[PDB]
């Protein structure tokens, strides 16, 4: 419950559980399977 | 000025980046409003937004 | 969630191990694919990992030291430390500011801590029972220039009163122009030769000027507050590399001539372990 | 079913680029470049789209690597503000918009060995040499298609070309973090990067400020074989796309 | 709510840049009455600029 | 229902002209510039539209109306290839594509008397004052915004300025034919003309092929009141429409 | 949720969603749509 109207007093929002690493790991174009030849 | 006066002006406004325009024709390259004086004593230039961050300083 | 799973002996054609680094993909390579590993489970969510808590845990990330007394005869009074301003940044702490700047671009609402202690080195009976304002500064605002200034009445200037010792507690909705801080900017505030590079709009978040507003007692006491910041609401983008060499400014990443190795140089050769 | 992934093929306008030894092309945060959408503009006037004028494949000067070249550094769009229509596009107004499709050639026989760092560094703010307080004069960090070369001597005005401190006070090996592409002479020799637009702004200037910067920092030391030519040269050719640009202006004045 | 709505090349007779103020009333002219503009949108309530926070 | 034909506002990009005494516009031939089809194109590369960059009204020089003025002459897109970034788009392609909406000015009170003559004379190709054989010199009938002052003096290569046979062999009479309107101090102040492109060709080059001309030409003397300046200034704007191009190149190099 | 009886105690109100600037902007008798001529 909070006691305030305005967003500034909300608290935190906790843990973001959306997580997606392949915009950092795999950032290419064409799609890389593990085990599958990297360039061919 | 008098009823039986005619007269064109120009007011032109420069977006930020460029220096205030020095003559005519750099003023006329951007966003400008030529206004006839006539029977219509009052001319309405709304100054558009252009700028790349949301809010200016007022300072 | 499972963390490793059953894999046993493989011949197979399909390499999991090679790949080529050349694409800039990191192929997430697991335990299974070079090893005979078991079925095994996380037992982790994560929590203390998020940008949320990395971020947004209370720290100290500017201080000061002022005085309260008799003012008589005190020309320039802020440059006496009568009552002293600081511009917001969360850039003058390095423990916190290396943190802020693994990224490049930051939104959040801060929470800010003033933290002000009475003292007395000096021969003075007693510590006496003071009511510290604090005064947020927007840009434009009158930076006050004594510590009687038409400003303290805080009629559009934020005002929180409080003893020393005590510490006020107010939110800040993100104050910045675009969708998050610049942490790096790579460009000018205008097209000039003589301009300052990086520290814009985009950098300056006002000032907070500190003070007492009691009258003065019958001896110096030298104040000083240090101020204590967390961030809410906390969002990251664009993460960059981990900061190696230490700041001597704020918002800039100058750093200084003849820097210390960062490197832990071996004992030995490359095969020492 | 026979294809190969190393042929890679880029048409963009009257610009065409072919190669078959490159590798995966890196799209920077698998965020391909977007034109502004009106949920998120603030500025009023309407943008102009030069798509196929500006938005073609410019050939940079290329460089000379050498066994002691310490890498190259380059700005966008500054690295294109004085080619073509682009370039008065950029000046003349006060605010641009556009995406970089940024193609690195460097070829090289089997028997060559060294590998080049092709990274993407986004608002790559760098030092200056003299330290304190000191700021980077406007005039070297906007070299224009010459770039920055990290080799060469610090200059009033010049950011620290320490090419370690990647200029800017962070570690090479921690560069990799970026969106990047190792160009290895036995394995690859042209990288290709897609790069948006990132910015904490829907639009800002394009003139003042410089979105990303390019760099080719060399990591293994150029070995030729023996009697070989020790020098090769490095392409960098950049081609914009999805560019945008509002408030046609009285002409943009940079110094000289 | 939008902010300013989107404006092509206009040719035509009303003008709504020409007024006169002798009336006393202040014509509401948007920037689409004098440049071409896109669709763009308010993303602000005005909460701050009330009597009541002022 | 209450309104007026003289009152007419016209909007492109970002510039917009206002006046309170103005004709009804001329449409050339009755057709409004439209874009080249598919049906009729003969070149591949495909067209770049600089839409909101070039097509804005352009304010040329204004002239000095006296009592001894012939006239004035202004070749189209040359009148606007040093105006910013229309004349690159202009320049570094071999070809270029757009219609025109000319505005003229001149203002006076109810006492002033004269009649000026706005004509758009499609393919004005002028003759030379020596006669026989002898050619026009393109370093003359390509000025620029300057354009031709019948008034002053010929020069080596500029074409015959006598406004009578309006430099071509024909008499100023019969000019009516062409799209014109005419400046009545009395009943008319600012003249309008939506040109149209004009050719036999779909597309044709934009540096050495002048489409349209316009010509202001005095029909009747200008008659001030007893003790007023006797001169008006005459100011023409011309803002492109429909403006294609095709073919970035390098940039076209004319004289000087 | 209110810790009091009377009105004097009750917090603000918030915001008025309910603008009208045609009073002050347009004040005018008879009205003047945008543009159309002011005077005729």
């Amino acid at each position: 419950i909070n006691y305030y109207k305005d967003a500034a007093s909300t608290s935190s929002a906790g843990q973001s559980l959306s997580m997606d690493p392949s915009k950092f790991t795999e950032p290419v174009k064409d799609l890389m399977l593990k085990g599958a030849p990297a360039l061919n | 000025g008098p009823a039986l006066s005619s007269a064109k002006l120009i007011l032109a406004y420069t977006p930020p980046g460029a220096r205030g325009p020095q003559d005519r024709r750099e003023a006329m390259l951007g966003t400008h409003v030529v206004w006839d004086i006539g029977l219509q004593s009052t001319i309405v230039m709304t100054i558009p937004w252009t700028s790349g961050v949301q809010f200016r300083y007022t300072d | 969630t499972v963390a490793s799973i059953s894999s046993g002996p493989k011949h197979t054609q399909k390499v999991p191990i090679l790949t080529a680094n050349e694409t800039g993909a990191t192929m997430p390579v697991l335990p299974s694919d070079s090893i005979e590993t078991r079925t095994t489970y996380m037992h982790f969510n994560g929590s203390e990992t998020d940008v949320e808590c990395f971020l947004g845990r209370a720290a100290c990330v500017h201080v000061t030291e002022i005085q309260n007394k008799d003012a008589t005869g005190i020309d320039n009074h802020r440059e006496a430390k009568l009552f002293n301003d600081w511009k917001i940044n969360l850039s003058s702490l390095v423990q916190l500011r290396k943190k802020l700047e693994l990224f490049t671009y930051v939104r959040f609402d801060s929470e800010y801590t003033i933290l002000a202690t009475a003292s007395q080195p000096d021969s003075a009976n007693y510590s006496s029972n003071l009511v510290v304002q604090a005064m947020y500064v927007p840009p434009g605002a009158p930076n006050p220039k004594e510590w009687d200034d038409y400003t303290w009445q805080s009629a559009s200037n934020p005002s929180v009163f409080f003893k020393v010792g005590d510490t006020s507690r107010f939110s800040v909705p993100y104050v910045g122009l675009a969708s998050a801080y610049n942490c790096f900017y790579d460009g000018y505030s205008h097209d000039d030769a003589e301009t300052q590079y990086g520290i814009t709009v985009l950098n300056h978040m006002g000032s907070m000027a500190f003070r007492i507003v009691n009258e003065h007692d019958e001896h110096k006491t030298l104040v000083k507050i240090r101020v204590y910041h967390r961030a809410k609401h906390v969002e990251a983008w664009i993460p960059r590399a981990p900061r190696a060499l230490p700041y001597t400014s704020i918002g800039r990443t100058n750093y200084p001539k003849n820097t210390e190795p960062v490197i832990k140089k071996r004992k030995g050769d490359i095969k020492s372990y | 079913c026979g294809y190969s992934d190393r042929v890679q093929q880029i048409t963009l306008g009257n610009s065409t680029i072919t190669t078959q030894e490159a590798a995966n092309a890196v799209v920077c945060y698998a965020e391909w470049p977007e034109y502004l959408p009106d949920v998120d503009a603030s500025d009023v006037n309407k943008t102009s789209k030069p798509d196929t004028s500006v938005c073609r494949f410019y050939t940079l000067d290329s460089k000379t690597w050498t066994t002691g070249s310490k890498g190259w550094c380059w700005k966008l769009p500054d690295a294109l503000k004085d080619m073509g229509v682009f370039g008065q596009n950029m000046f003349f107004h006060s605010l641009g918009r556009s995406g970089y499709t940024v193609h690195v050639q460097c070829n090289a026989t089997k028997f060559h060995s060294g590998c080049l760092l092709v990274v993407v560094i986004p608002e790559h703010q760098l030092a200056s040499h003299e330290g304190g307080n000191v700021s980077v004069k406007y005039t070297f960090t906007h070299p224009g298609e010459r770039g920055i070369d990290l080799s060469s001597a610090n200059e009033v005005g010049g950011p620290v070309k320490d090419v370690i401190y990647n200029m800017n006070g962070t570690l090479l090996g921690n560069l990799l973090i970026f969106p990047h592409q190792f160009i290895n002479l036995r394995t690859n020799n042209t990288a290709t990067i897609v790069i948006p637009y990132i910015n904490s702004v829907p639009i800002d200037s394009m003139t003042r400020h410089n979105n990303v910067s390019l760099m080719v920092i060399p990591i293994a030391p150029l070995t030729v074989p023996t009697g070989a030519t020790p020098s090769l040269p490095i392409t960098v050719t950049i081609a914009p796309m999805c560019t945008e640009f509002s408030g046609i202006r009285s002409k943009s004045i940079v110094p000289q």
